[PDB]
RNA sequence: CGAGAGGUACUUUUCUUUUCUUUCUUCUUCGG
């Protein structure tokens, strides 16, 4: 943006063009575009980690 | 039979190219060529004599 | 004891090298004999420049009083192996455990080695 | 499950804590494991000015 | 009897399992066995012995058959 | 069994001769003109190849040669390819620029045994 | 390789035979001993993994790196065979011990009277004797004259051992040796 | 589709020169070059990938 | 007991020597 003032419109981030489990992913365009799809779709959703601040009010299945 | 499943699972399902195809949907057809009707192609493939080669680039000019 | 006894002289490296962490098959033809020669030669032990001279001895045995299978502790760079082809010109192949060897001469100088027999290999830098 | 006695120690007595196949790294195309784990490892050790690091 | 002369394997782990099944069942074994007890290694010492009264009905395709013995036969 | 004989397809214009076209033909027969080095390649590639003159390397450069003869007849050059060119010289040559070899064929023979005579 | 599975979270289920004459009949026709022939294209079924194949390479491609007297010792453990001459008297002026070279390493897998010739690669075997070889693969992977398929028409005996024998000796030596993948094999400068 | 397909195949036989590039630069001791010449796991194509470029991206759908 | 959903599950599965050409401007051959 610096040198040509030429586009009268910036982005605020390159990486704002991805989901919320993409986006978060370190060395995204590294990576096998195959290989992303399954951390930032499978991966990241059967991932054990914070399951709640109240487990009392929370009676789920499991 | 089992030889020739453990090839059929074991390829390529996506095709190369537009006017290729893939070397599943070609094993499909070669076994699957008794179906007597469809798409009213006929491919044929003629070949050329051997007295064309007496004469300096015979086959092409014959071609 | 020792059936060939000759002075040899390099003058060619295949990798050509200072680090190169590998074998370097060297060129080596000798002095009054016209005897060309490969010989594959642990370089970062052993060191050989091009130039540089060296004796070669190769011996059936090592105490060098008989008893077929004290010692000869002249040289600097004993080897063992096996001599498998002496497909002819002649020439030797010996392998020592997985190092090729070529001794290619005449045939009058190597006569007396049979085939698939255990011979040493001695070598000192001068 | 190895035993800790039996693991190959880092000279500062670290050993690993999960012990992957080099063999997976060529296949599946995955550059940047590496660099997540080359990024983290310049983070967490000490520098013999810790402001301007690339975090 | 003038199909193959050679035993296939396919009869031989019939006649194996049937061996089994018969010194399982307490049968007199008609080799000497020599300190053992599972009937697999008794019945594959008859085989290598030839010492089994069987007799293979090898049916034909046209409808016919021949009748062979385990002696008759050779096993490699 | 012998080679053929037809040559190149003729070129006919559609048009008459204006007199500058035979200028265009003397000047552009000086260029692409490799009538020189056919009897010479091939007088070097059956010395150092045995089973001379029967190798596909004389065979091409005889098709060649009834090529570049029929180059005043009919306007098809020789284009004398290149990997196929000696760059060395037999003993029978007055060649003494070109790093030569001796030759070990009948003509070697025949080239000793003159300097075997005016010795 | 014949499951074409991998230690992925596939599950692999089995099962088990009552009847005795279901259990002779298990182990002489569909088990490993008589599945060694693959019946698609005729070679051997089983081959080496990754590890082994790996460590097999390396073994017989440096061969510059020598181990001693208590390395061989170490590693013949796990071989069916004996120990071969050391081959190596003395490497350097100050060379205290006999090395080995890791061709004879890898020979101490084969019987005495094996016999193999690989001609792409320059592959010479002559009395159970890794003789010579020099920048070649093929020859230990699957193909139509691998070790293993020469091996299986030899005698077809005792190859399963012999198997089980080189994958223990060779993780033995890639651990003694190691191998990694750090980043300036990504850079390649 | 015809002049896609003869560019293909001029691409992937003019790459043939282009991935012979990493035996010139890469070591002898490189574990991605130990394990394409030992035909355990991956090739050259994979190590162009990884080192020097991608190369040509194409698909067979319109 | 049937329907609807999400999930495990095909991973590279076939690229070939990595040594392939630029040291170029060089006698046409026979007989009058
Ligand atoms: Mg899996």
């Amino acid at each position: 943006l610096k040198e040509p003032k030429i586009y009268t419109h910036c982005e605020l981030d390159l990486s704002f063009l991805l989901g919320v489990s993409c986006a978060v992913v370190p060395f995204a365009n590294h990576d096998h575009g195959r290989r992303v799809l399954y951390q930032s779709q499978k991966h990241c959703q059967q991932a054990i980690g914070f399951s709640s601040t109240n487990p009392n009010i929370r009676c789920d299945t499991l | 039979a089992c030889a020739l499943s453990e090839a059929a699972y074991s390829a390529l399902d996506q095709p190369i190219s537009l006017l290729e195809t893939s070397p599943l949907l070609n094993l499909k057809n070669v076994l699957e060529c008794g179906s007597k009707k469809g798409q009213r192609e006929q491919t044929m493939s003629l070949y050329l004599s051997e007295y064309l080669s007496k004469k300096k680039h015979g086959f092409e000019y014959g071609s | 004891i020792i059936m060939f006894e000759d002075i040899f002289v390099v003058d060619k490296l295949d990798p050509d090298g200072k680090k190169f962490d590998k074998v370097t098959r060297v060129e080596a033809r000798s002095h009054n004999l016209e005897m060309f020669m490969h010989l594959d030669v642990n370089t970062e032990v052993y060191p050989l420049a091009v130039g540089d001279k060296f004796t070669l001895a190769m011996a059936p045995t090592l105490n060098l009083d008989g008893t077929p299978d004290t010692l000869a502790d002249k040289y600097e760079y004993i080897m063992h192996g096996k001599l498998y082809k002496i497909s002819e010109k002649a020439e030797l192949y010996v392998s020592f455990g997985g190092l090729l060897m070529l001794l290619q001469g005449d045939p009058a100088h190597i006569s007396h080695f049979e085939l698939d027999q255990r011979l040493f290999l001695l070598m000192r830098k001068l | 499950l190895e035993e800790q006695q039996n693991f190959p120690f880092t000279i500062q007595g670290i050993v690993p804590d999960i012990v992957i196949n080099p063999h997976a790294f060529p296949s599946r195309q995955t550059p940047g494991q590496l660099l997540e784990a080359a990024l983290s490892k310049g983070i967490a050790c000490p520098i013999q000015a810790y402001t301007k690091l690339t975090r | 009897r003038k199909t193959s002369k050679f035993m296939t394997k396919y009869e031989r782990a019939r006649i194996l399992g049937t061996r089994a099944l018969q010194i399982s069942m307490n049968a007199p074994v008609m080799v000497e066995l020599e300190g053992e007890t599972d009937p697999l290694e008794i019945a594959m010492k008859e085989l290598r012995q030839r010492k089994i009264p069987f007799t293979i009905r090898r049916y034909l395709p046209d409808g016919s058959f021949e009748e062979w013995g385990v002696d008759e036969l050779i096993v490699e | 069994p012998p080679m053929d004989y037809a040559g190149s397809r003729p070129r006919l214009m559609d048009h008459d001769v204006t007199l500058e076209e035979i200028h265009k033909f003397f000047v552009d027969y000086m260029i692409s003109d490799t009538l020189g080095v056919i009897s010479t390649a091939h007088l070097v590639h059956a010395d150092r190849d045995p089973e001379k003159a029967r190798s596909q390397k004389c065979l091409e450069l005889a098709n060649l040669h009834s090529r570049a003869v029929d180059f005043a007849k009919t306007g098809a050059p020789a284009e004398m390819p290149y990997a196929l060119k000696p760059r060395e010289f037999p003993d029978f040559l007055e060649r003494f620029e070109k790093p030569t070899y001796i030759s070990e064929s009948v003509f070697g023979k025949l080239y000793r045994a003159v300097k075997s005579s005016l010795a | 390789l014949p499951f074409r599975g991998d230690f992925d979270g596939d599950c692999l289920h089995g099962y088990v035979p009552q009847s005795i004459q279901a259990k002779v009949e298990l182990d002489e026709l569909v088990a490993l001993d008589k599945q060694l022939i693959n019946r698609q294209n005729g070679r051997n079924l089983l081959s080496l993994g990754q590890d082994s194949l790996t460590a097999a390479y390396l073994v017989n491609v440096e061969k510059n790196c020598y181990l001693n007297r208590a390395q061989m010792q170490q590693l013949q453990m796990y071989c069916p065979f004996q120990l071969p001459p050391p081959a190596i008297i003395k490497a350097s002026p100050s060379s205290t011990e006999p090395q080995w070279t890791g061709m004879q390493l890898f020979g101490m897998l084969f019987p005495p009277g094996f016999d193999y010739t690989y001609p792409l690669n320059n592959v010479v075997v002559s009395n159970g004797e890794l003789l010579s070889f020099s920048e070649g693969s093929a020859w230990l992977r699957d193909g139509e004259g691998n070790f293993i398929e020469r091996l299986l028409k030899h005698d077809k005996g005792k190859v399963l051992d012999i198997i089980y024998s080189a994958q223990e000796m060779l993780s033995q030596w890639l651990l003694m040796r190691g191998l990694s993948v750090s980043l300036a094999d990504l850079y390649l400068s | 589709a015809t002049l896609s397909e003869l560019a293909v195949s001029a691409f992937k036989d003019a790459y043939r020169d282009v991935q012979a590039l990493a035996y010139r630069y890469g070591d002898q001791s490189n574990s991605f070059l130990i394990m394409s010449k030992a035909g355990s796991k991956g090739n050259i194509g994979k190590l162009v990938q990884h080192s020097m470029c991608i190369g040509l991206q194409n698909s067979a759908v319109s």
